RNA sequence: UGUGGAACGGGGUAUUGUAAGCAGUAGAGUAGCCUUGUUGUUACGAUCUGCUGAGAUUAAGCCUUUGUUCCCAAGAUUUGU
RNA sequence: CCAAGCGUUCAUAGCGACGUUGCUUUUUGAUUCUUCGAUGUCGGCUCUUCCUAUCAUACCGAAGCAGAAUUCGGUAAGCGUUGGAUUGUUCACCCACUAAUAGGGAACGUGAGCUGGGUUUAGACCGUCGUGAGACAGGUUAGUUUUACCCUACUGAUGAAGUGUCGUCGCAAUGGUAAUUCAACUUAGUACGAGAGGAACCGUUGAUUCAGAUCAUUGGUAUUUGCGGCUGCCUGACAAGGCAAUGCCGCGGAGCUAUCAUCUGCCGGAUAACGGCUGAACGCCUCUAAGCCAGAAUCCGUGCCAGAAAGCGACGAUUUUUUGG
RNA sequence: GUAGCCAAAUGCCUCGUCAUCUAACUAGUGACGCGCAUGAAUGGAUUAACGAGAUUCCCACUGUCCCUAUCUACUAUCUAG
RNA sequence: GAAGUCGGCAAAAUGGAUCCGUAACUUCGGGAUAAGGAUUGGCUCUAAGGGUUGGACAACCAACUUAGAACU
RNA sequence: CAGAUCUUGGUGGAAGUAGCAAAUAUUCAAAUGAGAACUUUGAAGACUGAAGUGGGGAAAGGUUCCAUGUGAACAGCAGUU
């Protein structure tokens, strides 16, 4: 009596932590052989957050033709190198990867992915296959053709180039990119021929694209049932406590059940939110990084002071529209959409007016170094 | 995309800085931050804080 | 409902108990919110109001044929600030409503103060008699 | 033994709000001595002004560094088609 | 079920007596089978789940121009079902909002979960009763709410290897699963209607409730004891400090956090009710007889979460010139 | 059953009836009284002052609440005994 | 801003002193700190209020208050 | 003797578990020693703050007083005390 509804979905069950940190794609978009061969996902870095502001072309709207202020998130992508590819065969059992082939090099930051103490080994991760690409060049081929013969899914090996980033880290990322487009031959083929290359992001994704971002969550550890699931806090009065629920069961069932709200990990989870639009895929390559076609001045995508707990970005980047799962430096997987769009919101041209690079690290008031030394003129330290 | 100047500090105001304080005699004050709203709440005068632009300008601070 | 249009989603300010000023020259000074328009359905949640948003309250303080009865008003001046959809947040000196009947008609003539934008656009009545708008 | 690390130092970014010291008749005034003055010396005086957007703090889960100084090429356990 | 009848006219649009067949009862009662070497006792709060006897939401059927209103009528429990004044209360009525404020079960769900307003018979007052001690289809006031450290369950957390070792990248059986409702505007003063008036599918822009994140902005927080300010006392003064169980005040980065902040939340299949097609029997007719379509917020999937610690695959290197392999 | 007093800490019926306050009250206060079963030192009525007594309301105030968040110390926790 | 709850339980708020001002009612004693207002630092001054003591008076010494002003 | 919430004694699982968290607070060096977070000395930082954690008594205890030694038991950790 008095109903209400239940406190949290049933749906993001256990509330573990999450057994990986990368983020997984679940499920790549449905194949069409008749667009060309592309990848359908990318790896990056969660650099920070920003907001912008831009003119809203939504006409029915009471914002139309008037400006908005939107918060961002800045994933910083280098290209990614393909260093192999993987043949799956559709059976009555689910796909099964037949075989898999390298690239003959690779870098030392994709072989420290193969090993717990890189440093201290004696870096034999690869050296036997490489040999054996460059004996007779046929057992490569003849791995290929498999691939060609069998094989209805075809996906690249790809990692990062963490060393570009500010990362301490130097094991670099690696995962398996679906590719969607003409032909399971076609497929090996862009494979073979992109082994040891780069794919950048202006590649996979492209502006106002909507695409899936996927990643672990901030840690939270432990919580009770208040904070992990948002039940009612109880009376001042309660002896033994109040963050807690008052009934977690009947008589009969004489057990607890799953679906009681229950003092436990509440971070660290593995999540997939959809529809992020990319607002902007900027240019490591380019001083006008953060420039506007309103805003001419000549800045890059990185706030005063560094981006915090990041550092600068120097590489390409991408600019989603709102939030993102996990902390600053994450790895994030982004993967191309499975729904189709068709709404005036999804399919609107994004045009940003103003992006913000003044200083995250405070209440900061300056959006370039040349700013500041104008609006303050000369400091002591500045003279001499 | 306009930017306007805080009603105490005389600082400049990007979009999404502060906050708009409409008095009851319909004048529009603009805080760059907390700092500055709290200082106006606390009836202080910005002539008299060194570091703000009118204590400068009136001061002639900088030449 | 059916004012002139729709209104974006506002920081509430005003729950069901709050006392807010009369802007109007009704007779009534101490507007007292008893319930809020378009308020659904959840346990133990308060309805609550921001400017523009049609309530339903009693007079405490003035005339004394305006009192011990409910009558609509509309708010239209908050001290929560609330968030415009161009990133500004603003809020007035005080919490402040009109007189109104169902229809959003003005039962006073006068405004005095100035009135929230999403008030104005809203309720035509209101930006008839409100001076300056934001 | 490495485009290695660490501890410091420097720059940036932030926070506060103008450091100590010295000077000034700026200062409500007051009291002693004189050539007695629209700068009278002298002493006391909350405070004020200037050097001084100063000084302090700044990773502790900020950014950066070709600066400096040190450190590491070590031991132990287990595991085989 | 029966059909005398009301329902100008038509016994069963909707009402419907006398009888008659059943279901349920959360009603006290009946009984006395369990418990008297002891199963904590009302209500509220909290929290979950189940049923359908459906208030709202989805789709359908019948009566009369639309417009509506009723039968919620038939499927259907997916998803909702509120804020208060009062009742100790259950019940109930009242002010409101709302799409709507449906009814029940879970040891009359829920006290090592709380609370203790009810009950609470020790203190005490009153009314009636009693010669009295005392009593009560009554009223009143004051009256200790104990223990988990065991097993299991549940929530999270590690983990041995005979099937070589240690890694990297994956598959996916099975379990879980999620979105919800509203308003305005276009359609449109249009279909329709003598007139008055007056829609619908769709579309758009917003919003409610829920769900999962996030911290650019804004707000809260302060041992940043970061900077400044203040009182008492103490280090002879200044300066610089200390003590005052964080002395006090302003601001306060970082972090944390807010429905006080922002972001994001599909489409496929099979169906129910019910409606059509080819077609008979019962030589005609008729959705059914076999079959084929269409069809709901239903069900099952894809999508999202976990990943079998005794389900599995691809791939890399295989104690190194000591010794083991 | 006089003077008084009362749905009273005494009225079953009962949420008595009227009025007042409230948006809304089975509360409370004021009245009313064939009062189941009020009533005169088994003391009746009134009463300033006093009360960690009971009861209703108003202002102040506020995390009681909307709706929760944040911070400190000691635990819990891991270790030795 | 009591919507929470049986109930403001708990907490908050008030608080010293000086000057203003203080209702019903009353057993005339009270009620009463009723209620309700204002002020309060530092510094530099001014005025008044007492004692010892040398020839109408007086140079120190020994002193403590109260009220006010200016500045900040 | 299997029972009597049997008697007396011994000994289990619970378990290396509950716990050993009031009364602001300790740190450095030296000495001694088989061994020092706890002894002693010096230094620092603090507290009781004269209605004392100070200096005495009455009642009660009865050698607890002092020196020199010891360190099994006791001082719920330690022990050179
Ligand atoms: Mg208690
Ligand atoms: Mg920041
Ligand atoms: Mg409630
Ligand atoms: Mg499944
Ligand atoms: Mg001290
Ligand atoms: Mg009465
Ligand atoms: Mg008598
Ligand atoms: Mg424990
Ligand atoms: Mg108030
Ligand atoms: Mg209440
Ligand atoms: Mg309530
Ligand atoms: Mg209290
Ligand atoms: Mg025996
Ligand atoms: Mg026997
Ligand atoms: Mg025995
Ligand atoms: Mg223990
Ligand atoms: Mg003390
Ligand atoms: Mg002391
Ligand atoms: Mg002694």
């Amino acid at each position: 009596k008095f109903e209400q509804p239940r406190h949290g979905s049933l749906g993001f069950l256990p509330r573990k932590r999450a057994s990986r940190q990368r983020g997984k794609v679940k499920a790549f978009p449905k194949d069409d052989a008749s667009k060309p061969v592309h990848l359908t996902a990318f790896l990056g870095y969660k650099a920070g957050m920003t907001h912008i502001v831009r003119d809203l072309d939504r006409p029915g709207s009471k914002m139309h033709k008037r400006e908005i202020l939107e918060a961002v998130t800045v994933i910083e992508t280098p290209p990614m190198v393909v260093v192999g590819v993987v043949g799956y065969v559709e059976t009555p059992r689910g796909l099964r990867s037949l075989t898999t082939v390298w690239a003959e090099h690779l870098s030392e930051e994709v072989k420290r992915r193969f090993y717990k103490n890189w440093f201290k080994s004696k870096k034999k991760a690869f050296t036997k296959y490489a040999k054996k690409y460059a004996e007779s060049t046929q057992s490569i081929n003849r791995e290929l053709e498999r691939i060609k013969k069998y094989c209805s899914v075809v996906r690249v090996l790809a990692h990062t180039q963490i060393r570009k980033t500010p990362l301490a880290q130097k094991k670099a990322h690696l995962m398996e990119i679906q590719v969607n487009g003409g032909s399971v031959a076609d497929k090996v083929e862009w494979a073979r021929e992109h082994f040891e290359k780069t794919v950048d992001i202006k590649s996979t994704f492209e502006q106002n694209e909507m695409i899936d971002v996927i990643g672990v969550t901030r840690g939270k550890g432990n919580e009770g049932t208040t904070a992990r699931w948002g039940t009612k806090r109880l009376p001042r009065k309660t002896h033994r406590g109040l963050r807690k629920v008052a009934c977690i069961g009947a008589w009969h069932p004489a057990n607890v059940q799953w679906t009681v709200a229950r003092a436990g990990n509440a971070g660290y989870m593995h999540r997939t939110q959809l529809n992020s639009k990319i607002y902007r895929i900027g240019a490591g390559d380019d001083a006008k990084n953060a420039s506007t076609d309103f805003d001419a001045t000549e800045k890059r995508i990185t706030p005063m002071g560094g981006f915090v707990r990041y550092g600068v970005v120097e590489n390409d980047f991408v600019m989603l529209n709102g939030a993102t799962p996990g902390p600053v430096k994450r790895v994030l997987t982004l993967r191309k959409s499975l729904l189709t769009h068709t709404s005036r919101k999804a399919l609107e041209p994004v045009s940003l007016k103003w992006i913000d690079t003044a200083s995250k690290f405070g209440h900061g008031r300056f959006q370039t170094p040349a700013e500041a030394k104008q609006f303050l003129g000369t400091l002591k330290k500045d003279v001499a | 995309m306009k930017v306007e100047v805080c009603s105490f500090s005389g600082s400049k105001v990007y979009p999404g800085a502060g906050r708009l304080f409409v008095r009851g005699d319909n004048k529009v004050f603009r805080f760059v931050n907390k700092k500055s709203e709290s200082l106006f709440l606390q009836r202080k005068n910005p002539r008299r804080l060194s570091w703000t632009v009118l204590y400068r300008r009136m001061h002639k601070k900088g030449i | 409902g059916a004012a002139s249009g729709t209104k974006y989603r506002m920081t509430l300010g005003l729950p069901v108990q709050a006392i807010m000023n009369c802007a109007d020259n009704s007779g009534a000074k101490n507007l007292y919110i008893v319930s809020v328009f378009g308020t659904g359905a959840r346990l133990n949640r308060l309805p609550a109001a921001s400017c523009g948003d049609m309530v339903l309250a009693t007079v405490k303080k003035g005339k004394p044929d305006l009192r011990k009865k409910i009558m609509p008003a509309i708010v239209v001046r908050q001290r929560k600030a609330w968030r415009r959809k161009d990133g500004v947040y603003l809020y007035f000196e005080d919490n402040a409503g009109v007189i109104v009947n169902p229809k959003g008609e003005m039962k006073g003539s006068a405004i005095t103060g100035p009135v929230a934008k999403e008030c104005a656009d809203l309720w035509p009545r209101i930006a008839s008699n409100a001076g300056t708008v934001v």
